[PDB]
């Protein structure tokens, strides 16, 4: 309600033109990174949920992402395309 | 200076509360039905327009999304944030 | 050099965060739109009857006992309401 | 040793059971308490109606597990 | 007539400029998925130019490093100014063509861009889902009395999970006796091939259902659809079945079942016996579930149902020394929560038993959300700047079944929802579309629901 005038300096001691970073910066860690999940809180899901879980993000965010067999007509997920056999 | 927003926004996230804020946010839109109901007047502005281009879709749902909005959970996180924001500024 | 409050700043800190979330929503919606009608030229919607008789392609409920089902245990045509029975007196042995 | 049932109402009741007694048993002594027939019982633990001819052995059923009654909604 | 964007397909006409392209778009993605919260907000969502976060959408450069926003059009100046057109989406890995000022989401290669290196041999051997199939709507006939089980089998070939077990031929591949007439995941994995696919090559798509019911009957004839039988029943039936299956196609002090039933629909309770003096204690058991029997009495709304599930009871049956008191007192027990399932399945108690031996059923309505908060459930509580909170732990509701008639005679229906919002009710041989309001105001039996928010 009341005008703001500065920074704490506390917070800058410890916290804090165009960037130069690069968003390709992140690949080393990433490749050392667990799979995360946008909203779904990796310490939460160590607690609340099996360690096994099976885990969807957002299942019905679109429809059921799949191919199917010219040879044979079976509904085949993307990872299981190159493999699947007669 | 207009750094003060970005520096603010830089604090949240070291600190741990952007993400409270944003997953308490999300949550309460979800909750509430608005999640959805942004989805079927995009739906239907896609219809109405007869078009997916993003950027015109964008300019009706956009507007309209916002104001709805519910009152109760704009408050209520603007009320979270300004507790964060008091806590690292002087005024 | 319009003033600078807590709740002017909180106010574009929540603006930024419902503009990104709705601008996610929208990409989805778009996105997914465009690769349906390029996908499907044709693309119709599941018909919707107000009076809750039509199925998703504009039809009616099929005349039960009307079909029947080829059996490929016993190779006789069972009417389909009738499998299940026809099934306890044919699977056994 | 005793284990428990949530009953129809939600209402937990205690019995007193050995690790080897029979589902049937078990179904005995809910209907002592609660007054229904055993066979109009479905009794579930972990997921899973207990049969009569098991044990509680059988389903890990432990010290002050709980089972839970339940009865059955016919339809075609 | 739907068109491309032609800057890309400009691009695509020379193949190391299309691999330049999908090796960039992998590696955004990658970095998406496999980033801390705070990492991806700071180095993914931070504009280059203004350094606000979330901006709008932020877009990580195709061509170099820079992030750029939406609501200030600093991605659109970086375009403009150094030429590069095209940017990821980071809240969502989707790629922005500046000069259309549209996404590009018609493009399949993209879209699937992981098997970027396969491509070719995907295409060769395999075909975009029809039209008609894509959605795997399709009804099941009546064959008797088999409502029962063909109401639980469109919730379960409608959920997220086993669609993705099935689709990705888990069960198929490791199946040890391969044929739909014996072997109940076999019979499933067909219905699954038929609705959504093609079987080599009016009565349409029952084939899989049939095995169905012939794998039934050979198990337990009760539960095989000539006679009126108990949805729930079916439900943990088919469940075990699934999981017998798994157990057998096994090659081999390992507790936890890994396979996609115990993986997907078990939870744990937490059942504390506390001391009423002095309330400190507990003796806890904790004992697994894979759906939760609610009592509806006396109640309009599922979180009363649960608030009644979790509420203390003071045991009048139960021998009790408290060790802390050195006494004889009478328990105190709770249920709680000790750990939630990925899909949570509800069944409401709508039955009674009365005096005359006879049972009724409860036919009140129930309300139930469309979202589902079952943080006021779970026992244990996180830190909170002082007993503790726990955090949203929020799931979609995806399917309903629902019973008409009395207790020992009625009909049930399926209801469930897909991607975009729209429900479908299942009757039988009848699948139609319904709206949501007329959804919510039907009587539940078993409601399903899947995990959908985890703060
Ligand atoms: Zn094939
Ligand atoms: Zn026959
Ligand atoms: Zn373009
Ligand atoms: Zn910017
Ligand atoms: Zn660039
Ligand atoms: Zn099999
Ligand atoms: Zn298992
Ligand atoms: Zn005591």
């Amino acid at each position: 309600d009341a005008e703001i005038k500065g920074i704490k300096p506390k917070v800058i001691e410890e916290y804090s033109g165009p960037s130069n970073d690069s968003w390709k910066s992140l690949m080393s860690s990433a490749k050392d990174t667990p799979l995360q999940y946008d909203h779904m809180n990796r310490e939460s899901l160590k607690k609340y949920f099996n360690p096994n879980a099976q885990l969807i993000e957002d299942p019905l965010d679109k429809p059921i992402q799949y191919r199917v067999c010219e040879k044979c007509g079976k509904p085949l997920a993307l990872t299981a395309i190159v493999d699947h056999l007669e | 200076t207009a750094q003060l927003k970005s520096q603010i926004q830089q604090y949240l996230v070291e600190s741990g509360n952007y993400e409270l804020i944003s997953n308490e946010l999300k949550a309460r839109l979800l909750q509430e039905g608005w999640v959805d109901k942004v989805k079927d007047l995009t739906k239907s502005e896609m219809n109405i327009n007869e078009s997916t281009n993003f950027t015109q879709i964008l300019s009706t749902v956009e507007p309209k999304a916002l104001e709805m909005v519910s009152d109760s959970t704009r408050e209520t996180v603007l009320k979270q944030i300004r507790e964060f924001l008091e806590e690292i500024v002087d005024t | 050099e319009e003033t600078i409050t807590i709740d002017s700043i909180s106010n574009g800190i929540l603006n930024n965060l419902l503009t990104t979330l709705i601008q996610d929503i929208v990409a989805r919606e778009t996105t997914q739109q465009q690769l349906l009608k390029t996908r499907y030229p044709d693309l119709r919607s599941y018909y919707f009857d107000p009076n809750g008789s039509l199925d998703i392609n504009g039809l009616q409920k099929q005349q039960e006992s009307s079909q029947y089902i080829h059996c490929e245990n016993c190779g006789r045509d069972v009417s389909a309401n009738r499998l299940a029975a026809h099934l306890q007196r044919c699977l056994s042995r | 040793m005793q284990i428990f049932v949530k009953t129809l109402t939600g209402k937990t009741i205690t019995l007193e059971v050995e690790p080897s007694d029979t589902i049937e048993n078990v179904k005995a002594k809910i209907q002592d308490k609660e007054g229904i027939p055993p066979d109009q019982q479905r009794l579930i633990f972990a997921g899973k109606q207990l049969e009569d001819g098991r044990t509680l052995s059988d389903y890990n059923i432990q010290k002050e597990s709980t089972l839970h009654l339940v009865l059955r909604l016919r339809g075609g | 007539a739907m068109s491309i964007c032609p800057h890309i397909q400009q691009v695509f006409q020379n193949e190391k400029s299309k691999d330049g392209v999908l090796k960039t778009c992998n590696a955004a993605r990658y970095i998406l998925n496999h980033s801390v919260p705070k990492e991806k907000f700071l180095n993914t969502m931070k504009c280059g130019t203004c350094h606000e976060i979330n901006s709008g959408a932020t877009f990580m450069c195709l061509q170099c490093g820079f992030c750029g926003c939406w609501n200030h059009s600093h991605f659109l100046s970086h375009s403009k100014q150094i030429g590069h057109i095209f940017g990821i989406n980071s809240n969502n890995g989707l790629l922005f063509c500046f000069k259309c000022e549209d996404y590009i989401g018609n493009i399949d290669l993209i879209n699937d861009a992981i098997l970027a290196k396969y491509w070719d041999d995907v295409c060769t051997k395999t075909m975009v889902p029809s039209m008609e199939r894509r959605d795997g709507l399709s009804g099941l006939i009546n064959m008797g009395s088999t409502c029962f089980m063909s109401s639980i089998l469109q919730c379960l070939i409608h959920n997220p999970y086993f669609i993705r077990h099935s689709m990705s031929q888990i069960h198929s591949n490791n199946c040890k006796v391969r044929s739909p007439d014996k072997c109940f995941s076999c019979a499933l994995d067909k219905i699954v091939h038929e609705l959504y696919g093609a079987l080599n090559t009016s009565t349409n798509r029952q084939t899989g259902f049939i095995y169905l019911l012939t794998c039934a009957w050979k198990i337990n004839q009760n539960l095989a659809g000539y006679s009126q039988q108990d949805a729930h029943e079916f439900w943990q039936f088919i469940i075990n079945q699934i999981h017998q299956s798994y157990v057998l196609d096994l090659p081999n002090n390992n507790k936890q079942c890994e396979c996609i039933v115990h993986t997907v629909f078990e939870g744990s309770l937490e059942s504390s016996i506390v001391c009423p003096g002095c309330q400190n204690n507990s003796k806890t058991t904790i004992d697994p579930f894979l759906d939760l029997s609610l009592d509806i009495k006396d109640k309009k709304k599922l979180y009363e149902c649960l608030d009644s599930f979790h509420k203390k009871e003071q045991l009048k049956d139960f021998n009790y020394h408290c060790g802390e008191c050195n006494s004889t007192q009478d328990a105190i027990k709770q249920l709680g929560i000790h750990k939630l399932p990925s899909v949570l399945v509800l069944q409401l108690k709508r039955f009674e038993h009365l005096l005359n031996g006879s049972n009724r059923k409860l036919d009140d309505f129930i309300e139930f959300p469309t979202y589902l908060n079952m943080k006021n459930y779970c026992s244990t509580k996180e830190k909170d700047k002082e007993n503790g909170k726990v955090p949203d732990i929020i799931y979609e509701l995806i399917g309903i079944v629902s019973h008409k008639g009395t207790v020992n005679e009625g009909h049930y229906i399926a209801f469930c929802k897909i991607s975009g919002g729209q429900w479908f009710k299942f009757n039988d041989s009848m699948v139609s579309s319904i709206s949501q309001e007329e959804v919510l105001k039907e009587q539940a039996y078993l409601l399903f629901y899947t995990i959908r928010q985890v703060n």
